[PDB]
């Protein structure tokens, strides 16, 4: 299900649970691959998900602030005039980036959260 | 400043894929195959506000459609009777029958020696023939394929009829659908949808017209990858049907053989009643109308100043040559030289004669090679044209052509796009963590 | 495994590790097939309590109300005078509606806390 | 004022239908099922349930019954498909060492036949049983099913012996097993235990009796989809055992021919000392006093004044008229209308054929050789049941059953399959925050 | 890079869990297939299990089950450092059962005192 | 003390395995339809640096599962292929005089018989010709008084490539970097790598031809060298080059057998007929027993004498050298490069070869491939990477065997290791 697709970014995040449950719900060796790849792309994900730290959720805030270098436009004019097909393409050279910045900040994150339950 | 990365998951984003589909429906091969039925509701869904590009002729639905009729129909063959038995010199003469039009001499009456259940014993049997089933080595004959190949005779239960099939996509695809009325086969597409199954698609296989697939909803839609390079097929659709009534008139009997322990051979029995030709009957009226339809719209590419002429066609293959086509359980060769002779310039009908082979070579293979069991009694089939595939050569001349199977299910998959969900991503926000 | 099956529900809930924990642990294309279905039907599970919040728990408390439609017995003859399979037959056709409400609260909230953070 | 609260490890089921697999402890049931089991019973008690179990219509049967044919089928791949020997043969009546009980009953058959290199043949003889040798429509024989279809050979080293099968659950699944005595095959069912496997169940091959299997724990248990129906079968079983032995006192020998590339097919050969037909001894006193119990249990269901006859098979293939015992590599066919003559020295003995080209599982489209065995058989067996069918104020009761899966409903009928569903919903006195 | 902090100490190879954690879910052909199937079930008993005790989405969990000294009667200065976590997994291999069950128990209790501390308002 | 559980998930620690690794490949060879999976250029090794890893060669079953994987390999690649059960006929042959160059009395052989042909009513007089080792005036072909022949497809290739072996997730596999590791025990220089080097699946007898060679010096590994029952692997520090041919310009006869089922039979030979043979460089030869005896005087003492000596067991697989040269056959005779006493106190060396067609392989004899004859001259050339000798003052002899221990020599260094992320640890914290 892409229905919200073309709306704008702010309005589309109002279906995520939509977009979310149909991910996983939907010779014959040939149905076990499309299956098992079918699970094992519904894995990488919860797995950056729970290693980012935002298992569970959604929608998650990070620790890891916004870089211009990224992208130097404002609040507005990302939310409220353009999708979100629009904005995947504009910063798609920086995925990588930002995944390793989340990455290295739950793991600081971590280590003060178990420093802090010592006292 | 103030921005954080706020991570969101279950996104409305996709990137173009190749990945496998599955089929669904609703003793047919693709009833057998199709054991996942149809959602009787489309679920299709509206995307507003998006341009999506679609291209038919790098579609690799395509070949996962052929990929997937090749592999069903050699499977169905598997557990049959071979007749390798059978590739034994045969002493053949004409039939003499009450035989009329100009089939005499079309007919052999064949009689030979095979094996028999018990291995110290041969059998004097004998069985009738289409000249194109028998080549002459002299009365001494060999049947056509037994220098090349095994002919598997198919298992005689099993029904071809093409069934409507539905392709659907595994969780974490969609299929996106063109529904622009004018779509020009490449390009950006308003009014996309997605769905999650498509259309039923018929796998009927034909050359030069292809019959029972979807009608354009206004005029001709004349669509190919190039148009200035003659090289590339033509496929056209029309907007309305043109019917097309068939025949195998004689009324014919089965010879049950037996061969071996358990295996059995179909010959052609004798005939019950006078021979006649088969054939085709097209309106006359609606054909002419039909490429007046054509033409008048094929001329939007070559101007309005010029002259468009049709040939009959011409190659090396009765595949390509006549029109294939496969009517109840035998195959149709068709003569359309009378169909497309017209030039154009600015209650009655045309009889096409149609010859009938029994061991067929399909997909344009040599290894193999199958025996069509004969069916009895008289067969007729009435179909509909929906569309033609058309080659081209200052006056421009087009002839009928195809044969390469893919173009028969460009025709109806062109609408239609596989892309991958990726529901992961990153944007700015005013939200912190903690 | 099961023993606390024929139990009242309020002293069953005491043994959800039980059952939890046997999912996963306890002919080549059957035996994948069964065991590519032993996974589908667990992360089935998983993905549901993730949408509804209740990642990572075995029991849940959400803000759905419980409507009398769906059962208007008292507490105490819930818990008690009655096991999990006979609740299971009482609540059948309302299940789905459940299910929905959940998903609608849980959007709710984590929009909620998004914008509680962003002050 | 009560909130919705989900709950995640609930134990409650729904009745299911999925694939169980093999567990065990040259057999074809060796490799195919190599997962070791049971080395702890599990026998988990289920206090206060009572769950509906149903031997008709079961779904452990059903696999049972699909994984034996598949696995039969796929025993017999490998080996040889006597494309040769369907030639017509020259049979000889053999009487040397025979007695007038077994006049016709051997014959010496010789033929030709092809062998290593494709321009040459050889002349060979072998013994037949006279069950499986036609004369030909045209002193000249053929094999009976050569005519239709290919007969395979049986694998040499392959043993058909029955060992014990336990069908287990996959993860999500869960198999409940009726402790009831009293249950006969339906209905609630108060004692229900749960098992990852079932116990071990012998993949016996049998027509009219039950052989090696479990025996009631009380009294005879008669079990029936619909009593009063004549057209269902009715599956008794017995609290005792009786014991039965079969022999076979021909001391054979075999004979190797060389087919083709190094193929072997194994001939009977001759027979060394004295020729005597095949038997079973059942002890007199054991078969009638088994055979009271089962009437004083079968009244039960026509009135205490009604008279139960027992009588021999109607009619159909040796599959269902005779009994068909199935010894370490042949098929004896054993006639048991003595046994069932009564109406309500210690011994008696039931006369046996040998048949060596098989059709099982009532098809008629394969076929199968059953090579000779060297020297003399003899087999002990334990009946646990019978087969029985009925058909005023007497009623008449027969051997029947021919249908596999009557032989396998008598020991999975205590077991059903259910799927787990670990999540549900229940109102609390609780709300999140 | 992927186990190299397998030869430092216990204290410092706790700073490459990421590493190590990110790489286990993949970063005739019908082995290949039975090898996916069992990369995943063995990934998600770990994943399961981490739920049960309660440490779900932890790299690191704090638990509150208390460290017996017969499991190993050691200091955290002769833990942490001067040991690898290869020789630490050998010495205190016999309890691992003993431990796991003990986190059961103790987030089972967990979640019960949770549901009626929320009761009770 | 106040001391609590806590629980670390990604820890890195590991335990001794087995599994199903899987193969890849750079860039119609047998391989080349399997290893479909490209590899990494630049694999990425990494050094673990204090690591000390047990080893066993002997015990590793990475062994195992390459040998399993190229017997099924090479069986599936077979069957879609001519049978030549027709051909199992007697033959009519008289031997081949035209123009031998001596030697052979009868080794080439002009047979003709009646087979098959297009259809089931006729038969077909063939001629061909066929080498002594594959033949018992009346003749019979070896491999038809049992199993079958199968031709073996033109169309695909069995020349060795590269085959990379990669661990499935949650695996990984630990090379061993020591100088002269002898096959077992602890490995110092330890690195963890997703796939193998590339290893040339190379089905030699005798000698081990295109592998690794040693750095330093020549390294002698057995399993228990005291024992006198096991094979020596030798590595060579340097490679041996030898040149080896077969000289006859021959042909390629096309031969139906019926519908769409092909024969190829050896045609006639153009040019005088010769044997096939293989030139060893001699200095080097003689330079490189010299370095395996300093070496194997290392485990029998410095008073000894090696003595080297050739193979009884004469049944072409032990006492000759198969090289599978272009495809053919070769079984070349190898007791010249062993026959010498050492004391501590151009020249080149060639060796005939014996072509054989009719091949039972892999040791088993209920299976048999026909190689198709190959048109042209035949020339390869080669690298010794190694040897495989046995012993039993004591003598040494060229050894040979099984295959496993061919391709123990390139595997000897990687070991499967499981990962096992989730662990416990006491630490100075509490849930709260
Ligand atoms: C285009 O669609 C038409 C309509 O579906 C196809 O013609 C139909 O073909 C079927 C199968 O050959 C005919 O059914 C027959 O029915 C008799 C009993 O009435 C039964 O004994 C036969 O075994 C068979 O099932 C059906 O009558 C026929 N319909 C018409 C109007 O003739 C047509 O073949 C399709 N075109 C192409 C190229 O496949
Ligand atoms: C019912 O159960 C009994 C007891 O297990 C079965 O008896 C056993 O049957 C097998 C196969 O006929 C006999 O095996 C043979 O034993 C001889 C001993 O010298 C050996 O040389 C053969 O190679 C083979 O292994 C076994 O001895 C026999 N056991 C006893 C105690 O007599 C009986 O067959 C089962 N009945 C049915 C119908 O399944
Ligand atoms: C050890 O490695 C060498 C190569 O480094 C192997 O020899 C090579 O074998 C291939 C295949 O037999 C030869 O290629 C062929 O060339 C002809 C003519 O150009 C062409 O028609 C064929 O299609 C194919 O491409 C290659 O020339 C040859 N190299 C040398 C130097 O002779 C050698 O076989 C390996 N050792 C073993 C035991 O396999
Ligand atoms: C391998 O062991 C050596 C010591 O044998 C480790 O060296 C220590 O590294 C730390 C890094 O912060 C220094 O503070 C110590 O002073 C070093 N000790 C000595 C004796 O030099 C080395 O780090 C270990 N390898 C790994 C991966 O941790
Ligand atoms: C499409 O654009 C119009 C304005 O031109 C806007 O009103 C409408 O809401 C947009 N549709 C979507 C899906 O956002
Ligand atoms: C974004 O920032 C630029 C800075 O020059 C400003 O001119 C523009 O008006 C801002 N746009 C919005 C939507 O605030
Ligand atoms: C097909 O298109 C032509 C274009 O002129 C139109 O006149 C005709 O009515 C259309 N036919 C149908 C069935 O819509
Ligand atoms: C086909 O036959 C039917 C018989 O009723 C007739 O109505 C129809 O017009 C015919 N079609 C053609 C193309 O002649
Ligand atoms: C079964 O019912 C009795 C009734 O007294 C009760 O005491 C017992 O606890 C129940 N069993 C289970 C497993 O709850
Ligand atoms: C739920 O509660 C509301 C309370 O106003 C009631 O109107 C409604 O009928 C109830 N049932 C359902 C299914 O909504
Ligand atoms: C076999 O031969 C004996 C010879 O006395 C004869 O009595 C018997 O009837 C014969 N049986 C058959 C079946 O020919
Ligand atoms: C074998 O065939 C020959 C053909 O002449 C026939 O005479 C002979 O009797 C046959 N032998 C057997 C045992 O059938
Ligand atoms: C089988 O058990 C059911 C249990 O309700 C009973 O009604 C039925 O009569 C029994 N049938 C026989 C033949 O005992
Ligand atoms: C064989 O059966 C007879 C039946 O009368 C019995 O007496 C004897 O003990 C049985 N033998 C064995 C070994 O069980
Ligand atoms: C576990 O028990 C075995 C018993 O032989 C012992 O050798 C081993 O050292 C023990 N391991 C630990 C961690 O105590
Ligand atoms: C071929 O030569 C050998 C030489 O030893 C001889 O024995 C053999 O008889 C010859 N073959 C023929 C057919 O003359
Ligand atoms: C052998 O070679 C000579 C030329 O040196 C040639 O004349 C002769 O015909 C050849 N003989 C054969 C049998 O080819
Ligand atoms: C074919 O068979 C005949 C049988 O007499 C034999 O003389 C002739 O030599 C054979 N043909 C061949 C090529 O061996
Ligand atoms: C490990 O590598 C170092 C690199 O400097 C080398 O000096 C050392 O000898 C190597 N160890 C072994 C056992 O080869
Ligand atoms: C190694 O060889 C010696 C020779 O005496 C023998 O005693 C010893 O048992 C062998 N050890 C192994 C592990 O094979
Ligand atoms: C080795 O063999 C050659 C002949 O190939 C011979 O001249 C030489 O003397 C032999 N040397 C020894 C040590 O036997």
């Amino acid at each position: 299900f892409l229905g919200a697709a073309g709306s704008t970014m702010g309005a589309a995040s109002m279906t995520l649970t939509v977009q979310a449950r149909n991910l996983l719900s939907g010779w014959g060796i040939k149905q076990l691959q499309a299956r098992v790849l079918a699970v094992e792309r519904y894995l990488r994900d919860q797995q950056l998900l729970g290693i980012w730290g935002c298992s569970g959720k959604l929608i998650c805030c990070t620790n890891v602030p916004w870089n211009s270098t990224w992208s130097n436009r404002n609040l507005s004019e990302i939310w409220d005039n353009m999708t979100w097909l629009q904005w995947d393409k504009e910063i798609s050279n920086y995925t990588q980036i930002i995944y390793g910045l989340l990455e290295e900040s739950q793991n600081q994150q971590e280590k003060n959260e178990q420093d802090l339950l010592a006292l | 400043e103030n921005l954080w990365v706020t991570v969101y998951y279950g996104v409305p984003v996709w990137k173009d894929a190749e990945t496998t589909l599955f089929c669904a429906s609703d003793h047919n091969v693709w009833a057998t195959h199709c054991c996942v039925p149809t959602d009787p509701n489309p679920q299709e869904i509206h995307l507003e506000n998006v341009t999506e590009e679609f291209n038919m002729w790098k579609n690799n639905m395509v070949e996962q459609m052929h990929t997937d009729i090749i592999s069903l129909w050699d499977q169905s063959l598997k557990p049959c009777v071979k007749l390798t038995p059978l590739c034994v010199t045969l002493q053949c003469t004409n039939v003499t029958n009450n035989i009329t039009d100009d089939m005499r001499g079309e007919l052999k009456n064949c009689s030979f020696n095979m094996t028999t259940e018990l291995r110290d014993k041969k059998q004097k049997v004998y069985s009738l023939f289409y000249r194109l089933d028998v080549v002459q080595i002299n009365k001494e004959y060999r049947l056509i394929n037994c220098n090349t190949s095994a002919i598997t005779q198919a298992c005689p239960k099993v029904s071809f009829e093409p069934i409507p099939i539905h392709y659907c996509a595994p969780a974490g695809f969609a299929i996106l659908k063109c529904k622009d009325k004018k779509f020009n086969g490449t390009g950006p597409c308003t009014n996309v949808s997605t769905v999650q199954c498509t259309h039923g698609i018929k796998p009927v296989v034909s050359t030069q017209l292809l019959l029972n697939g979807s009608l354009a909803e206004e005029e001709v839609i004349i669509r190919s990858e190039n148009i200035t390079n003659n090289a590339k097929n033509i496929l056209v659709q029309l907007n309305e049907s043109v019917q097309i009534n068939c025949t195998r008139p004689n009324n014919n009997t089965r010879k049950s053989i037996r061969i071996g322990p358990g295996q059995w051979f179909y010959a052609t029995g004798d005939i019950i009643g006078d021979i006649r030709q088969a054939h085709c009957n097209v309106s006359k009226a609606t054909w002419n109308e039909t490429l007046g339809k054509v033409v008048k719209q094929l001329r939007k590419h070559f101007g309005n100043n010029t002259i468009i002429r049709f040939a009959n066609s011409s190659g090396g293959d009765l595949e390509v040559t006549t029109h294939s086509f496969n009517c109840g359980g035998e195959f149709f060769y068709c003569n359309t030289s009378g169909l497309f002779n017209s030039t154009w310039i600015s209650n009655d009908s045309i009889t096409l004669p149609c010859r009938i082979k029994q061991i067929i070579n399909m997909w344009q293979r040599i290894g193999q090679a199958m025996y069509a069991p004969p069916i009895q009694g008289v067969i007729r089939c009435v179909s509909n044209i929906t569309g033609l595939i058309l080659t081209r050569d200052t006056t421009e001349t087009f002839r009928p052509g195809g044969g390469d199977m893919r173009d028969n299910w460009r025709s109806e998959l062109y609408k239609y796009k596989v892309v991958k969900i990726e529901p992961l991503g990153v944007a700015p926000t005013r939200c912190k963590r903690r």
